[PDB]
Order: C-alpha cells, then sequence, then structure tokens
C-alpha cells in the first residue's frame, strides 16, 4: 500500500553542516 | 563529538510573545547548531524563514534557500506548543521511537531581530540549532555577541557558530 516517508526540516540530522529535508531510514 | 541537547530550562520563552507581531520574513543571520560547523570550503549562504500566522494561530512557515542551480522553498507547519512562543513541528509529540521536533522563540523585539532554538528527534539522538534572524540581512556586532554568547551557553564551540554570507538571489 501506499508509502509515506517521515521527512523533517534539519540544519544537520542526515547531512552535517548543510540545513534542508531529512527522511527517516 | 556528540553535543547533547541543553535542558529546556537552559532555553528561556520570550515574554509576552506576540505571534501576530513575529510574523512575516525573516533572515538567518546567525546559525548554531550540534550539527553545524563552519564550512570554508563552501560557506553558507544567507537564507530566509517565511511565517504566516494562522487562524488557529499556527504558523505556516516558508523556507528559502539558494543553491547553485535554483531556489529551494520548503514548507513546516508549526503549530501550538506548550507555552507561548513554543511550537512543534505539525504537531506532532515526543515519543520514544519518533521523528518529531521542537521550535522556541527565545528572544526578540519583532522589528529587528530574533533567536530562535529548534531540536529533532533524528534517529534517536537530538539535534539543535540556534538561529538568529534579522528583519534585513544585516545585524549589530551587540546582537551578534549575544548570538554567540547564548549559543555557547547551549555547550555550542565557536567553530559550531555560523554567519551566512548576505547574498541577494533566492531570498529577496
Ligand atoms: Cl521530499
Amino acid at each position: 500500500d501506499t508509502h509515506f516517508p517521515i521527512c523533517i526540516f534539519c540544519c544537520g540530522c542526515c547531512h552535517r553542516s548543510k540545513c534542508g529535508m531529512c527522511c527517516k531510514t | 563529538d556528540l553535543i547533547p541537547a541543553p535542558p529546556l530550562s537552559k532555553v528561556p520563552l520570550q515574554q509576552n510573545f506576540q505571534d501576530n507581531q513575529f510574523h512575516g520574513k525573516w533572515y538567518v543571520v546567525g546559525l548554531a547548531g550540534n550539527e553545524v560547523l563552519r564550512e570554508d570550503k563552501d560557506p553558507m549562504k544567507m537564507w530566509a524563514t517565511i511565517y504566516e500566522l494562522e487562524e488557529d494561530k499556527s504558523y505556516n512557515v516558508t523556507i528559502v534557500m539558494p543553491l547553485a542551480e535554483k531556489c529551494e522553498y520548503l514548507f513546516q507547519t508549526f503549530v501550538p506548543g506548550s507555552q507561548p512562543g513554543e511550537f512543534t513541528l505539525g504537531g506532532i509529540k515526543s515519543g520514544p521511537g519518533r521523528t518529531s521536533g521542537l521550535v522556541r522563540v527565545v528572544s526578540t523585539n519583532y522589528n529587528q531581530h530574533a533567536m530562535v532554538f529548534f531540536k529533532v528527534v533524528w534517529q534517536n539522538r537530538e539535534v539543535f540549532w540556534v538561529t538568529l534572524y534579522g528583519r534585513t540581512k544585516e545585524l549589530t556586532s551587540e546582537l551578534k555577541e549575544n548570538f554567540i554568547r547564548f549559543s555557547k551557553s547551549l555547550g555550542l564551540p565557536e567553530n559550531h557558530i555560523v554567519f551566512p554570507v548576505p547574498i541577494d538571489q533566492c531570498i529577496d
């Protein structure tokens, strides 16, 4: 069924020193 | 190496917070975070956050960032949290396997500057940052030094404190 990815805006998280959308894997 | 999120007692809320005066566009004049470093090979460029106040007192938030080949626009919803000037992301509450966020307007005079604290629960750890917001792209040394001291009081060393480069593209 539909996949609903869980994403948030973060400075850091999936990418150090960058700000953008990070999606939980 | 990991810098823990500070206790919420160390992150004040602006007294008598006026949500209808905090709306509109703010420039990110300063940024500090436990996972943000100054990057001399690719120095952060100034970005902007636009707060639209809704009838239910949430903010619809637009983030404008300058990329090499385009303007990026990202969207969030800040829903009223546990105190005036505190918000959560998308109304999602703290929970033991769960992605969530917090926002706290720490200090502002509405027509010139603000400092805002952000935290998220990301892959079982807490990531936080503080923005120094300006209504213009420049603020006084005095306000920047206050941002530096506040950032340091949250355990952030100096190389985790960034002043994005003023630019015109995307953010005007
Ligand atoms: Cl996406």
